[PDB]
RNA sequence: GACCCCAGAAAAGGUGUUGGUUGAUAUAGACAGCAGGACGGUGGCCAUGGAAGUCGGAAUCCGCUAAGGAGUGUGUAACA
């Protein structure tokens, strides 16, 4: 079933490269599977999005590229975790609706944070034994009016480097939104073009 | 099956110098000399470059057992070069439970006195390997820094401080008290 | 100080789940060091003290009287950052200089607490007289002899009943 | 904030449960609706589903309105009282229609699948109906 | 309360039967020979493992009995009650005497029957399991548990012949497709092109 | 009052080995056979116990 | 370890090394490492005090897909 598999992505790959003269690659960071899921759904109608790996995606365009030439452009650029989108609308509303859609995502304990966030000073609304794991990251709080509060703001991790799992599980307790991302546009194609 | 060749190169960097006295390999960098003679293995090392500087490892008509010294010989001799370079400072982070651990640094880094582990009157001392200098952090609340040129020793010396922090008659699984070695890396982080 | 606010915590949760709301008709329980509801000391060596000790006696050395205590423990106890060099209480951990501050709590209670106990337990005698002479500690006699932890329980009993 | 945050979701269901299920182990978060609350909102619960019935409520400040989710077993269940390929045909078009779908088709090719718990052969070389849905 | 099977390993003695020259033999351990579907057609179960004894030597009936159940817990836990076929193709017909000392000494040494063995011989199927085609590391893996209820060395192979019946897997299928093989049962007859032409207007027909 | 990351760190030393059924010895968290000569290097190992 | 009788050994193991057999993956990118993902119907049906993939009896499907098992484990009373 293998090899029947890597025959259908070929034909897969060959139909749509046919069917679709804009095709803009895109870079896949740290993305899961229901960002996947929302990112098709709000694509259905009228982009469409494959991936694979990236020495299928060369081959099967190297093997197409005598019928249709000018895509040895994107050849040198099948580099890393990214991946084609297949769309007909103009530029700057696709790259407007890929922008849009960007889900808020949760800290994901042991990965690198990239963004600087320092939690507030406010009324939590946690119940009243949750405070432990506020005891854990080092943060003193007290209890008012039945609930957790912090009394100052206080930073919890810095850019560029990796979060624990104590620290992680408290943001999403407070469900505070942490660093946010999705997957990025590299670089387009319009038809035998280059852009940034 | 006696392999006919197997050989494995190292660079050696610019600011580092090489010197082959037959088997005893002579890295000379800005932190010092690593002398080391490798008389124990029957290798051809030879010196190849003049901008390069590589460092060539030949074993001819080698079994099994002994190809494996190949890899091991241009390991140690990148060692030799990282510790000529870069230095080898090993952190450990000493954890105890309920009784600190009182460090006492004696001349010049060379010993290290363990007071009160588990809360006992006995005082382990421990003597640093020859070249290995100890210290107490200050970026950190109880840890230890290990740095000198040669790994063996330097490593060695942190197995010393670590097996002389060691529980008895006790389930260790539940008393985690001691020195223990948490992470290695190098002085200048270059 | 950290230990000593864990254990604040606890038992304030403690108190929040398993009793009434703070609009109870017993009304507000939790106990907090700047309303002087926590103690401090060891009961084996005969000395203890509260948040209200230290702020009285450093008032002295700044009807009214309860007012200037009261609204002082606020400043002896809580996140607040006091600089000895400034000399004014701070809410800001960092200086215009960039250097951290001491919290009030460790810098005006127990900075002398722990400069009295090295000094005797490390029998620093010149320490000690320098330390008795500012605090204005009354020893009696037969304490003027004794060294160490028992020393440490005579100092400790007179300054902090 | 609708005064209230009460978008907990309840699984209880048939029988009345009240205090022997989870109403009165959840019910401090809100404090209002209580022992009377339960009562009310399993009265208008008892149907839409005799099992466990997952289900989502709205606060009045003193009371609860109910929406029950179209579950796979709950559905099938609450349906049944053989294929029967035109009731399910007709329950695609209230159901939560998301699905991670692209046709409709493929909806009742799932839950023909889902009800399984054999109507498998119906859906493995359907030919008929994918389109009918929608 | 059984010697060491190390006592009676070996095949030192003529066979002796249970007859009417030896009588009172105690019954035999092993009462079950064929488990799984024994009922199952021949073409359901295509593969065929036998466990081929290499040392001549005997077999105690306790130790087949062992070995037996060994064999079938795994491939009941493994492939189901209904899965797989077991024939144990050695059966214990020997007995071996045994002296008791409570006259005494080596007078009158001759010694009553106590147990059964069945003697093996080098090449000699001890056993055999058929099965469905995908199940054969199941089937290998049953055979070599048992292996270890017996004091000598066995091998297993994966026989050549569909299931237990005595033709190739390769041929099985067009000599039934050009009936000279009818099935029933777990085997199958075969059915010579001579003898009367009425069974070759049945067959046809 | 052991805190986390020390924990982790007492344990990998410490707790999080692999044990030879054959004779007890303790070997690397990754370990196949045992490394020692009087248990025929088997490949029988168990993870050390945990405390909980 | 070291020679018929013969003066000593077995089943069972070894990621010590060597030879051999059979099978498989792979420049459409093996393998191992480091790094991502590891989803929706569905917290699938009985089972119950709670078993949401992971106590069990049965079933083994679908769509999104590049892939994700109504699940190989660790774990929770269940979750996580
Ligand atoms: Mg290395
Ligand atoms: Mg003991
Ligand atoms: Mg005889
Ligand atoms: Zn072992």
């Amino acid at each position: 079933d293998r090899a029947t598999w890597k025959s259908n992505y070929f034909l897969k790959i060959i139909q749509l490269l046919d069917d679709y003269p804009k095709c803009f690659i895109v870079g896949a960071d740290n993305v899961g599977s229901k960002q996947m899921q929302q990112i098709r759904m709000s694509l259905r109608g009228k982009a469409v999005v494959l991936m694979g790996k990236n020495t299928m995606m060369r081959k099967a365009i190297r093997g197409h590229l005598e019928n249709n030439p000018a895509l040895e452009k994107l050849l040198p650029h099948i580099r890393g975790n990214v991946g084609f989108v297949f769309t007909k609308e103009d530029l700057t509303e696709i790259r407007d609706m890929l922008l849009a859609n960007k889900v808020p995502a949760a800290a994901r304990a042991g990965a690198i944070a990239p963004c600087e966030v320092t939690v507030p000073a406010q009324n939590t609304g946690l119940g009243p034994e949750k405070t432990s794991f506020f005891q854990a990251l080092g943060i003193t709080t007290k209890i008012s009016r039945g609930t957790i509060e912090i009394l100052s703001d206080v930073q919890l991790i810095k850019t560029g480097d990796k979060v624990g799992a104590s620290e992680a599980t408290l943001l999403n307790m407070l469900n505070i939104s942490p660093f946010s991302f999705g997957l990025v546009i590299q670089q387009v194609f319009d038809n035998g073009s280059i852009y940034n | 099956m006696k392999t006919i060749l197997s050989n494995q190169t190292v660079d050696i960097p610019e600011n580092v110098d090489i010197t082959l006295k037959g088997r005893t390999v002579i890295v000379k960098g800005p932190r010092g000399t690593l002398r080391r003679d490798f008389n124990h293995i029957n290798v051809e090392l030879s010196l190849l470059g003049k901008k390069k500087k590589r460092l060539r490892v030949d074993k001819w008509w080698g079994n099994r057992k002994e190809l494996a010294t190949v890899r091991t010989i241009c390991s140690h001799v990148q060692n030799m070069i990282k510790g000529v370079t870069l230095g080898f400072r090993y952190k450990m982070r000493s954890v105890y439970a309920h009784f600190p651990i009182n460090v006492v640094i004696q001349e010049n880094g060379s010993l290290v006195e363990i007071r009160n582990f588990l809360g006992e009157k006995y005082i382990r001392r421990v003597r640093m390997r020859p070249g290995v200098a100890c210290s107490v952090s200050q970026a950190q609340k109880d840890e230890l820094i290990l740095e000198g040129n040669d790994i063996e020793l330097v490593s060695n010396s942190a197995a010393l401080i670590q097996q002389a922090t060691t529980v008895k008659n006790k389930d260790i699984r539940k008393f985690l008290d001691g020195i223990y070695v948490s992470e290695k890396g190098t002085v200048q982080q270059a | 100080y950290q230990t000593f606010q864990r254990i604040v915590e606890n038992v304030n949760v403690i108190i929040s789940t398993y009793g009434e709301g703070e609009s109870g008709p017993m009304g507000n329980i939790m106990i907090d060091p700047v309303l002087g509801t926590v103690g401090f000391g060891s009961g084996l060596h005969g000395w203890a003290f509260t948040l209200k000790q230290f702020a009285e006696m450093y008032v002295a050395k700044f009807a009214e009287r309860a007012k200037k205590v009261e609204d002082m423990m606020k400043k002896l106890w809580g996140d607040r950052y006091f600089d000895p060099a400034n000399g004014k209480f701070s809410k800001s951990a960092t200086s215009p200089e960039g250097k951290k501050l001491p919290r009030t709590f460790c810098q005006l209670i127990l900075d002398p607490i722990f400069k009295v106990f090295d000094a005797i337990m490390n029998f620093k005698k010149e320490e000690t007289a320098k330390l008795i002479e500012k605090l204005d500690i009354k020893l009696d006699s037969e304490d003027k002899d004794k060294e160490g932890k028992p020393l440490l329980k005579a100092v400790m009993r007179r300054w902090l009943p | 904030p609708n005064e209230i945050k009460v978008v907990y979701l309840r699984c209880t269901g048939g029988e009345v449960g009240a205090t022997s299920a989870l109403a009165p182990k959840i019910g401090p978060l809100g404090l209002s609706p209580k022992k009377v609350g339960d009562d009310i909102a399993k009265a208008t619960g008892d149907w839409k589903g005799l099992r466990i019935t997952v289900k989502l409520t709205i606060q009045n400040r003193q009371a609860q309105i109910e929406v029950v989710p179209s579950a796979s077993a709950l559905i099938i269940k609450a349906l049944k009282e053989i294929t029967f390929d035109e009731i399910v045909n007709i329950a695609r078009q209230m159901r939560h229609r998301s699905l991670a779908r692209e046709l409709s088709g493929t909806i009742k090719e799932i839950l023909g699948t889902a009800q399984s718990v054999h109507p498998h052969d119906i859906i493995d070389d359907i030919n008929s109906g994918a389109v009918e849905c929608p | 309360g059984r010697r060491p099977a190390r006592c009676y390993r070996y095949c030192k003695n003529k066979p002796y039967p249970k007859s009417r020259f030896c009588r009172g033999v105690p019954d035999a351990k092993i009462r079950i020979f064929d488990l799984g579907r024994k009922k199952a057609k021949v073409d359901e179960f295509p593969l065929g493992g036998h466990m081929v004894s290499d040392e001549y030597e005997q077999l105690s009936s306790e130790a087949l009995e062992a070995a037996r159940i060994c064999a079938n817990k795994y491939m009941v836990k493994s492939c189901g009650r209904d899965g797989f076929h077991m024939r144990v193709r050695l059966h214990p017909f020997h007995v071996i005497r045994i002296n008791k000392m409570l006259q005494t000494g080596m007078r009158g040494a001759f010694g009553k029957p106590q147990g059964t063995v069945a003697r093996v011989h080098i090449g000699q199927v001890i056993m055999s399991i058929r099965t469905k085609l995908q199940n054969e590391e199941h089937v290998i893996e049953a055979l070599r548990r048992a292996k270890f209820k017996f004091p000598g060395r066995q091998k297993i192979h994966i026989s050549k012949k569909w299931g237990f019946t005595k033709f190739n897997a390769d041929e099985f299928e067009d000599m039934v497709a050009k009936k000279c093989l009818i099935p029933d049962g777990c085997g199958v007859k075969y059915v010579p092109s001579h003898g009367p032409l009425d069974k070759w207007r049945v067959l046809h027909s | 009052i052991i805190e986390p990351s020390l924990r982790q760190l007492a344990q990998k030393y410490n707790c999080d080995k692999m044990i030879c059924r054959k004779c007890y010895a303790r070997l690397h968290p990754r370990a196949v056979n045992c490394r020692k000569k009087k248990c025929g290097h088997t490949n029988n190992l168990r993870p050390k116990k945990k405390v909980k």
